[PDB]
RNA sequence: GGUGAAAUUCUUGGAUUUAUUGAAGACUAACUACUGCGAAAGCAUUUGCCAAGGACGUUUUCAUUAAUCAAGAACGAAAGUUAGGGGAUCGAAGAUGAUCAGAUACCGUCGUAGUCUUAACCAUAAACUAUGCCGACUAGGGAUCGGGUGGUGUUUUUUUAAUGACCCACUCGGCACCUUACGAGAAAUCAAAGUCUUUGGGUUCUGGGGGGAGUAUGGUCGCAAGGCUGAAACUUAAAGGAAUUG
């Protein structure tokens, strides 16, 4: 049947979608179908910011961070753990915690 | 089997037709 | 792999620190700190001419290391290796550039980015290629979350962006360039301009690359460097 | 086809060149029959690479 | 044999895929305030000094 | 007053090299990486073996005379992974630690535009 | 350098690497979304030109000209073919590193055809929303794209005009959505998959247990690959759908 009313994606008045590739495994995926998240982390993990803080030419230094946006498929999602499996009734949550 | 390739085996398989009975006529 | 080469030398010493002279790099005169850096070279025998083989080089600096101010810290500035005097070393402007962390943080969703590009010439005979860069943004008393545009908006405010850029560019020279882009005046043209188009934030500018300049003119670098 | 007199591949009871059509530079007038100074033979496939 | 004497000030938890070590906070004496985490094997507790032949470590985890 | 390099990091997978240089970059001082640290084929990646390197060039930047550096983050990108391995992190703690000094930390990672094509087949890298 | 780990391979002839340029081709990230357009396939830099289109507004015009359709024609992802070009990445085949009991399969390094394009062919796809096209009526709610109306509404230049961008309310048309379940259905589920045993609004196309078989033959189209049309004999009691517990 039709697990979803989707279909495990977003595609409506299109037709058809570019493709995107995974970074794991390189799969040609679309992207309303992708697990695009974003990862938005400080460059420094938290354990060397005193010593950096410490040893900065310049104080009140901003470090800065790394933004960029994670395309996944579902297979290396699921087995990286970014999601996993959910209930016939809680897969219709579409917002997260 | 799978359905593509009993597809597979079956053009393979009437191509060899062609062939054979070009072959007699 | 400290022990896993099957061969470093197919084919078959001096310490090159004593076997390199430092060298001391200033800015124009469109940059408060004159003095901004050092270099390294190996020492200039007669074989080699250390000097041009120095010459052909440029260095990316910050402006807030070039100007003290963190509000400038997001602009970096590539300036040419183009005279050398006696290790008291100078530049000249080769080309700006953003940091990519500022790029990725003002770059977001529900919104509209706007991006145009120019590759007009200026009034001292360089030719140089600018691209600017607009975002879109919720008003205030608006309740929407996205503020998409409408394309007719975005290719007029393409439009008059290019013109204005024309405009400057044609009339002043590369050191006016430089002296008005230090404090972006330009980003608030454009938003005077399309106050009545858009409340239109993050109008910041993008990069620009000399496609071929005049001839080096020493005498004008020196005037710079007086 | 033609008789080994006539060429350096004529003769034999049979069509056929017996000894190899690659001819060295350095070869002489009346051995420079075939393909002359070559670096490959065959078919191509691929690029002309330059 | 230059080593820091170092205290563990907290237990993260115990690691290892058989339960046999664990992950712990630890204060370096001699330039106090430096902190780090680290692994050990033993039983361990609170207040806990240990000698340590490097201080510039932290494994993340392990199976 | 204080001479500064710039430090030029690359932190791919299986290797985390860095390298100092002058601000222009043709000045350039003690390339070191991983595996030049370190034995194992898989820890070439270690960041055990980033921050030995991070100790060895303080080493030789330190007797050479420069005092601080600005850093240049980069990552494979283009088609590759496009995020650092850990040796990013080893070895900016190791240099923290050794008391070079900081500036003007960049990602300078290529994440190009329209890309040319990404390898490892469709169907992806069936491990 | 690659990996789970390794190995094939490149490195005093300086690899890998960093700086300044260059060339070739492909590509159009981030913005990019329960967002748009298009009959569908499909379409993502700018600028210019070519004609086109839907909706909207209309106290304009003609006047029942219309719907759906065999036949019959147009377009029709990828792959593939023909001759030229182009020809970087990627990579059917194939060689080799290996792992394996075996491995011409996975993983790895190479790599021709191809990938791109001009002219001409092919006419398929899970070409799926597996949901024909026209029309009407019926439960709510909210959000959103486009047009329009009204509202001293707000913000915007020169305080202030326009305009524009917002807010509110309404409206027509769109991609869809949240909840119910009156209704329906075998159930999943569905604002139609409803208004059907209280059986009829109009029309087209297809299916009649499973396999054989989308086979055989005959036409027909195509250079070919193959496509369109398309049975029978024989065999069989089940295959199959949706849900429940294990």
């Amino acid at each position: 049947p039709k697990k979803r009313a989707s279909n495990g994606r977003n595609k409506k008045g299109r037709g058809h979608v570019k493709p995107v590739r995974c970074v794991n495994c390189s799969k040609s995926i679309p992207k309303d179908k992708a697990i695009k998240r974003m990862a938005i982390r400080n460059i420094v993990e938290a354990a060397a910011v005193r010593d950096l803080s410490e040893a900065s030419v310049y104080p009140e230094y901003a470090l800065p961070k790394t933004y960029n946006k994670l395309h996944y498929c579902v297979s290396c999602a699921i087995h990286a753990r970014i999601v996993r499996v959910r209930s016939r009734e809680d897969r219709k949550n579409r917002a997260p915690p | 089997m799978r359905a593509k390739w009993r597809k597979k085996r079956t053009r393979r398989l009437k191509r060899k037709r062609r062939k054979v009975r070009a072959r007699s006529k | 792999a400290v022990g896993k080469n099957k061969r470093l030398s197919k084919g078959k010493v001096v310490d090159p620190f004593t076997r390199k002279e430092w060298f001391d790099i200033k800015a124009p005169s469109t940059f408060e700190n004159r003095n901004v850096g050092k270099t390294l070279v190996n020492k200039s025998t007669g074989l080699k001419s250390a000097s041009d083989a120095l010459k052909g080089r440029v260095v990316e600096v910050c402006l807030a290391d070039l100007q003290g101010s963190e509000d400038h810290s997001f602009r970096k500035i590539k300036l040419r290796v183009d005279e050398v005097q006696g290790k008291n070393l100078l530049t000249n402007f080769h080309g700006m550039d953003f940091t990519t962390d500022k790029l990725r943080s003002m770059v977001r969703k529900w919104q509209t980015l706007i991006e145009a590009n120019v590759t007009v010439k200026t009034s001292d005979d360089y030719v140089l290629r600018i691209f600017a860069i607009a975002f879109t943004r919720k008003q205030a008393n608006q309740v929407k979350r996205h503020s998409y545009a409408q394309s007719s908006h975005i290719r007029a405010i393409r439009k008059v962006i290019s013109e204005i850029l024309t405009k400057e560019v044609q009339g002043s020279t590369l050191a006016q360039l430089t002296s008005k882009l230090i404090p972006e005046v330009i980003n608030k043209e454009i938003e005077n301009a399309t106050k009545d188009i858009f409340p239109l934030q993050n109008i910041h500018v993008r990069k620009v690359k000399l496609l071929k300049q005049p001839k080096f003119d020493v005498g004008a670098l020196m005037a710079l460097h007086g | 086809a033609m008789n080994p007199v006539d060429h350096p591949h004529g003769g034999g009871n049979h069509q056929h060149i017996g000894k190899a059509s690659t001819i060295s530079r350095g070869a002489v007038s009346g051995q420079k029959a075939g393909l002359i100074a070559a670096r490959r033979t065959g078919l191509l496939r691929g690029s002309q690479k330059t | 044999t230059p080593v820091t004497l170092a205290k563990v000030i907290k237990v993260l938890g115990r690691t290892g895929s058989r339960g046999g070590v664990t992950q712990v906070r630890v204060e370096f004496l001699e330039d106090t305030s430096r902190t780090i985490v680290r692994n050990v094997k033993g039983p361990v507790r609170e207040n806990d000094i240990l000698v340590l032949m490097e201080s510039e470590r932290e494994a993340r985890r392990l199976r | 007053s204080q001479v500064f390099g710039v430090a030029r990091i690359y932190a791919s997978f299986n290797d985390t090299f860095v390298h100092v240089t002058d601000l222009s970059g043709k000045e350039t001082i003690a390339r070191v990486t991983g595996g030049m640290k370190v034995k194992a084929d898989r820890d070439e990646s270690s960041p055990y073996a980033a921050m030995l390197a991070a100790q060895d060039v303080a080493a030789k930047c330190k007797e050479v005379g420069i005092t601080a550096v600005h850093v240049k983050i980069r990552a494979t990108g283009g088609t590759r992974t496009k995020t650092p391995g850990p040796g990013g992190q080893a070895a900016l703690r190791a240099l923290a630690r050794s008391g070079l000094r900081i500036g003007r930390i960049e990602d300078v990672t290529p994440v190009p535009s329209d890309s040319t094509r990404k390898k490892g087949g469709r169907r992806g890298r069936r491990l």
